[PDB]
């Protein structure tokens, strides 16, 4: 997944 | 372990192999013949597998060195889990200018398998962290997970877990896009972004579905492929193979  | 040899699984079934299983191979630039699984089909196709995953028996939180040498175990009928090596996919991918597709083969939990094609796969040398390369998606099922994935967290999220062109990371050699160390968090070695799309070194959950809660970070970090499923959903199986792109 992405990260913030 | 079959007699014929030659410089991939290819060549091999050119030569008349018939059957799956282990043979050597000997791409240009190897010091030595090295062993790998060919899957042969009906039709005279020889695909190299380099990554197979299908019971969580082997722990791909490995470190560099164990990445570049390949881990886990070969068998003659296809039942285990391995990496090749990241030098001998590198050898074989970037041998005589070949152009190899690679298709990655998902299976999920429900007996439903997908695939992904790449065409004009490479994986550099390790002087660039083992970099891979396609030139562009060929097509299937499964789709294009390493284009990138609209997640929803932001609108860079897809710039941010594209893996064209991503050098390799593991825990202990951070090669990523990434502040923090995605390898590291997501237990993984692979070709790490901002962090990933599709994972197929990631931890294996029994029965696919997981959740946030199930990661110590909050981190989806199983055996993904987000453009087939969920992040939050862990394929049964996975295969990472190469073939020569006209046999396709
Ligand atoms: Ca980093």
């Amino acid at each position: 997944g992405p990260r913030p | 372990i079959h007699d014929i040899t030659g410089k991939d699984c290819q060549d091999i079934a050119n030569k008349g192999a018939k059957q799956s299983g282990l043979y050597f191979i000997k791409p240009l630039k190897a010091n030595q013949q090295f062993l790998v699984y060919c899957e042969i089909d009906g039709s005279g196709n020889g695909w190299t597998v380099f990554q197979k995953r299908l019971d969580g028996s082997v722990d791909f939180k490995k470190n560099w060195i164990q990445y570049k040498e390949g881990f886990g175990h070969l068998s003659p009928t296809g039942t285990t889990e391995f990496w090749l090596g990241n030098e001998k996919i590198h050898l074989i991918s970037t041998q005589s200018a070949i152009p190899y597709a690679l298709r990655v083969e998902l299976e999920d939990w429900n007996g439903r398998t997908s695939t992904a094609d790449y065409a004009m796969f490479k994986v550099g040398p390790e002087a660039d962290k083992y970099r891979l390369t396609y030139a562009y998606f060929a097509g299937g099922d499964a789709g294009d997970a390493f284009d990138g994935f609209d997640f929803g967290d932001d609108p860079s999220d897809k710039f941010f877990t594209s893996h064209n062109g991503m050098q390799f990371s593991t825990w202990d050699n951070d090669n990523d896009k990434f502040e923090g160390n995605c390898a590291e968090q997501d237990g993984s070695g692979w070709w790490m972004n901002k962090c990933h799309a599709g994972h197929l070194n990631g931890v294996y959950y029994q029965g696919g579905t997981y959740s946030k809660a199930s990661t110590p970070n909050g981190y989806d970090n199983g055996i993904i492929w987000a453009t087939w499923k969920t992040r939050w959903y862990s394929m049964k199986k996975t295969t990472m193979k190469i073939i020569p792109f006209n046999r396709l």
